RNA sequence: AAAUUAGAUGUAAAAAAAAAAUCUUAUGAGGGCGGAUCCGCUUCUAAUAUUUUUUUGUAGUUAUUAUUA
RNA sequence: ACUUAAUCUCAGACAAGAUGUAGAUUUUCAUACCUAGGUAUGAAAUGCAUUUUUUUUUGUAUACAUCGGGG
């Protein structure tokens, strides 16, 4: 009379992507077009309202506006609204000008003082240089380790792990006291231990994965909850369950590392990045 | 009052009779203005189509691992559907602290910050 | 194929990229400069009317989509960060997280009518006006489930200040209406005072505020600023009341004085708005969401923290 | 005749945005601020990173 | 207001009017529908005062005294009545119409000496009405199967 | 208690074809018969309305699952 | 029915879950084991209580269905 499934309650922690998608060649030049659009549609910029006349910002943004021609803004280059020549707003293929790396050299170039607090021009060997943005790829990224969190900050990672040899997803038996959302945190706490800030969606599964019965043989009913982690890193020392290595895996390195038919009832539960 | 004319001075310019003219472009001009526009619009359908895509595959996995689970039994001696009806509890799902806030209030950014990742977090 | 036969053989989206040769020898600059004369101008001359007298005026006005017309907005210029963030990995867990599966043969349920009607033998029933509402005297939107089809995401935001003391000092509204147009990037639009209290000095149908309301884009990056760079400054804040909501999803809360200056946009020219000058205003984070708990709950996936009233 | 009202909207301008962990990201504002060093924000303030020891 | 004081202005005066004389089968008001006992105006139909009902509720009050019970009033006082300026309230009651109801832990005995005193300071006529007896159509009992549809039939006989 | 602002119903939007019946209308067949159009009788077609009537079809597209190659 | 004057009744139900308890000491499940079953340690099933109308109990069906003062 013995029960002829074993139910399971599994959980795939996953690290959200931490920067915004790459924009699109498309999305650069558009943005770039409607920018320039704004200049000749919007009301004028009145240097008054923000600068008071004869102090060190309205000198200073006199004269880094005397270098961009008179254009109040730094991301649309040289284009002026008025004129006999305002037709030509439309730029030619390559424009470095429409490109990000090129509005964010512009918009940093803009940020260093030029003029100290007695109204003199700083000299341009003695300014001093903002600091730059951090680079989007790590040193993770180069060095290709899969057991680090900063690897492919763009993409979402899994949290996949090995027993004594296949890989899969923390999982365990439910037990007749516990539930789902209930054995699905303590096989977490005892796979990866407790030094991850882990939140648990909730109580519904988001994928199953059903191994029949051999006719004999158990079948196995795994549910598989989604989990988020603030932060921490996974810890395999002392764990309960026999697991040897953990590896954070993209979505694509993912179907390579595990199973045809156990990638094929977790690609469901799968997002965009 | 200079300042408060320095307010007005700038309402002045919003003035309907100040702010620039609708524009005026040529039919070269216009056509590549229209394509523009075409595959803008199209863009975003890919986008859209694309994102209701995921967000439908995502459901039907929810509702297969659901129904599957309201048909098993146990475990142990448990009547069946009894995981399915614990499953579909909202305890403290619409409460104050339902979503952790720091999870939330992480965001996207254009680049990562002077640590990207904090590994050191200890429960 | 004849099917294929009959599209356009001379198709223009299938020709080939430009080359670099040529690209080098187009310099519109170069052109109307060497030409030194007025090309002639097109006898379309089609130009949007200013005013629309209706459908079937020999002139009319074109789409706001068009560049022409006179309502064209720029389009989009950025991705708000807020909006990428919530759609890419929040939706999938307010999904997730609100869910009730329905077996896979339930039946469509039938939305019951609200304005009863009166059934029975009375022969007074036939012909009797339809029954008031049962409750409320105004019938509330009925709630509908977070589903991959909803997902509750925020539509519109309206910044209201009601300056009482303007009537007075008319300089009260003048700087009133320029915060709320720095804060926002739109033009408010003046409002009127609409009851009559002597206590209180006001007067009716005079001019005691203004408003603005951000679709769109602008809402997005607008929350950003408040979430992420005004509240946190905000000294000994608590967070949104628990209470807040009209029944319907949208939420509702108000600022002080001190922390309106706290605006980005506000603080960088602090010094030229006269002294105390500076008003606090309400604002209205309206919603897709369709009840007070969904609405909070979408707050709360955007980092939004509640304090129990 | 129903007139058609033309949108009165000030200069905007693109500025980026660096939070007090170091982050940048990019926004459109009126400002003509080119770049905002946030010392202060939700990554900075205890409400919202009350797990931080740190600011603790 | 009250049953004896309506919330009405004195002012405005009224129309003399005239009592509901039921000529189309109607039997509301006839039959005990709260209490388990009634006072029933079996006569004709007049206008009461508001100092005849008060002095009847005072009666009952006078002998049940001490005792545990509940008493509805089916009436209401709202015609102003004008004597030459306003002068009292009083209300208009059909024939065979509960004027009283009672229930509590009474004796039945006990109960009828209550509304029999409260049938003489009241003008007309009064009956004892228990609970589950049949309506009155007009002047007559619908009793023994009667039914409204035989009192409008013209074959009688 | 009394100031402004924002709210406060639900549904639909690929597409139907076909059979007879009950009237009613028609400056429809210039219908037929009595006295082209008037009037009284009138069959047939058409249209609206009605039936719960007689049914047939309810796809395509995106994705999921199941079998099949 | 709408409006007018009085008066009466009601303001709340189920399913699931959860919470403990006396039990019976059977089976299944999970562990410490032994040698795959029993040896045990637990859980559940089990019977009435207990919590359920906005609650730190969700859902369904409903007008979420009620407020101050005085004793
Ligand atoms: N608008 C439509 O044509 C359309 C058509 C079918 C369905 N819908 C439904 O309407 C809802 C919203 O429509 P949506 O999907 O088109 O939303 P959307 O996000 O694409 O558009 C909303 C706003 O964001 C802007 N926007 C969109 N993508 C952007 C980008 N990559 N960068 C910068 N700005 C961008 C748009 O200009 C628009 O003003 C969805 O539920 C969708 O299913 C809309
Ligand atoms: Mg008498």
């Amino acid at each position: 009379s013995s029960q002829i499934y074993r139910i399971k309650s599994g959980v795939i922690l996953t690290r959200p992507p931490l920067l915004t998608r790459d924009l699109t060649p498309f999305e650069e030049s558009f943005y770039f077009y409607q920018k320039r659009l704004n200049e000749r549609l919007t009301a004028p910029f009145r240097k008054d309202f923000y600068f008071k006349k004869d102090t060190a910002a309205d000198l200073d943004w006199r004269i880094k506006l005397k270098e961009r021609h008179g254009v109040p803004a730094k991301d649309i280059g040289r284009y002026n609204p008025r004129g006999r020549m305002a037709w030509n707003d439309e730029v030619l293929v390559g424009s470095q000008t429409s490109s990000r790396k090129h509005m964010v050299e512009k918009l940093l170039a803009d940020a260093e003082m030029r003029v100290s607090e007695d109204g003199e021009e700083i000299p341009a060997e003695d300014r001093v240089p903002v600091e730059k943005p951090m680079p989007r790829r790590t040193e993770a990224d180069e060095k290709g380790d899969v057991k680090r969190l900063d690897r492919a900050l763009d993409k979402t990672l899994y949290l996949v792990v090995k027993k004594k040899a296949k890989w899969m997803f923390p999982t365990g038996v439910v037990p007749t006291d516990e539930g789902l959302h209930e054995t699905a945190a303590r096989i977490l706490a005892e796979s990866a231990g407790v030094n991850m800030n882990t939140w648990i969606v909730g109580r519904v599964p988001v994928a199953h994965h059903v191994v029949r019965p051999v006719f004999l043989k158990k079948g196995e009913k795994i549910f598989f909850l989604k989990g988020r982690i603030m932060a921490g890193q996974a810890d395999l020392t002392d764990n309960l369950h026999d697991l040897v290595d953990f590896k954070w895996l993209t979505q694509e390195e993912l179907r390579s590392t595990l199973a045809e038919e156990y990638f094929h009832s977790v690609k469901g539960m799968f997002a965009e990045r | 009052d200079p300042r408060i004319i320095n307010i007005l001075r700038h309402f002045a310019v919003l003035s309907p009779k100040r702010i620039p003219p609708p524009l005026r472009f040529g039919r070269n001009r216009y056509l590549r203005h229209w394509t523009i526009h075409r595959a803008w619009l199209l863009f975003r359908r890919q986008q859209r189509e694309q994102r209701e895509r995921i967000l439908m595959q995502q459901h039907q996995s929810m509702s297969n691992a659901c129904e599957e689970l309201r048909n098993t039994e146990g475990p142990g001696t448990r009547e069946t559907g009894y995981l399915y009806r614990v499953a579909m509890l909202k305890n403290g799902v619409y409460g104050l602290k339902s979503i952790p806030i720091e999870y939330a209030s992480r965001a996207l950014v254009e680049t990562p910050g002077r640590q990207a990742w904090n590994h050191e977090w200890k429960r | 194929i004849p099917d294929l036969a009959e599209l356009e053989t001379r198709s223009a989206l299938d020709a080939p990229i430009p080359s670099e040769e040529d690209k080098k020898e187009f310099r519109p600059w170069k052109r109307a400069a060497d030409r030194k004369a007025r090309l002639p101008s097109s006898r379309y001359q089609y130009h949007p009317p200013k005013y629309n007298r209706g459908p079937l005026h020999p002139i009319q006005s074109p789409p706001s989509s068009d560049p022409i017309a006179r309502d064209f907005v720029p389009g989009p210029f950025n991705m708000p960060r807020l909006k990428e963030t919530f759609r890419t990995v929040m939706a999938s867990d307010l999904m997730t997280l609100a869910y009730i599966h329905t077996p896979p043969g339930t039946p469509k349920k039938e939305p019951t009518e609200r304005l009863r009607a009166w059934e029975g033998d009375s022969p007074y029933f036939a012909n009797r006006a339809r029954r008031a509402p049962r409750g409320a005297p105004e019938l509330p939107i009925r709630e509908r489930d977070i589903s991959f089809r909803n997902i509750p995401e925020i539509k519109e935001i309206t910044v209201s200040t009601f300056v009482p003391l303007g009537l007075k000092n008319p300089d009260l509204l003048i700087v009133a209406r320029a915060v709320l147009l720095a804060m926002t990037g739109t033009m408010p639009e003046m409002t009127r005072s609409k009851n009559n209290v002597v206590q209180w000095q006001l007067q009716a149908n005079k001019p005691a505020g203004c408003k603005t309301t951000i679709y769109g884009n602008a809402a997005w990056e607008f929350m950003d600023r408040l979430i992420h760079l005004v509240l946190p400054r905000i000294k000994d804040w608590k967070g949104v009341p628990a209470s807040t909501g009209d029944g319907s999803g949208n939420v509702q809360f108000g600022l002080n004085p001190e922390d309106v200056q706290l605006f980005p946009e506000v603080e960088c020219n602090y010094d030229m708005y006269p002294a105390k000058m500076i008003p606090g205003c309400h604002i209205a984070i309206k919603t897709t969401a369709t009840s007070d708990r969904q609405a909070k709950l979408l707050l709360q996936s955007l980092g939004v923290p509640f304090y129990s009233n | 005749a129903t007139f058609v009202p033309r949108h009165r909207r000030p200069y905007q301008f693109t500025q980026l945005v660096q939070l007090s962990d170091g982050s940048t990201f990019t926004v459109r504002t009126t400002m003509p601020t080119a770049l905002y060093k946030s010392a202060k924000d939700s990554r900075n303030h205890l409400l919202w990173q009350p797990s931080d020891k740190s600011l603790k | 207001g009250s049953w004896l004081e309506p919330n009405l202005n004195r002012k405005k005066k009224m129309m003399k009017g005239r009592p509901r004389v039921p000529t189309g089968g109607s039997t509301k008001g006839t039959t005990v529908v709260w209490g388990d006992y009634g006072l029933r105006m079996r006569d004709h139909h007049r206008r009461i005062s508001a100092q005849q009902l008060k002095l009847a509720e005072d009666t009952i009050k006078q002998r049940l005294r001490g005792q545990k019970y509940r008493l509805y009033k089916r009436v209401a006082c709202n015609v102003g009545v004008y004597v030459s300026s306003f002068d009292h309230w009083a209300t208009r009651v059909a024939v065979n119409q509960i004027i009283f109801e009672i229930r509590g832990q009474l004796h039945e005995q006990v109960i009828r000496d209550a509304f029999r005193l409260a049938g003489h300071k009241l003008p007309g006529l009064y009956e004892f009405v228990k609970k589950g007896d049949p309506p009155v159509v007009g002047i007559t009992k619908l009793e023994d199967g009667l039914t409204v549809e035989d009192l409008k039939n013209p074959r009688k006989k």
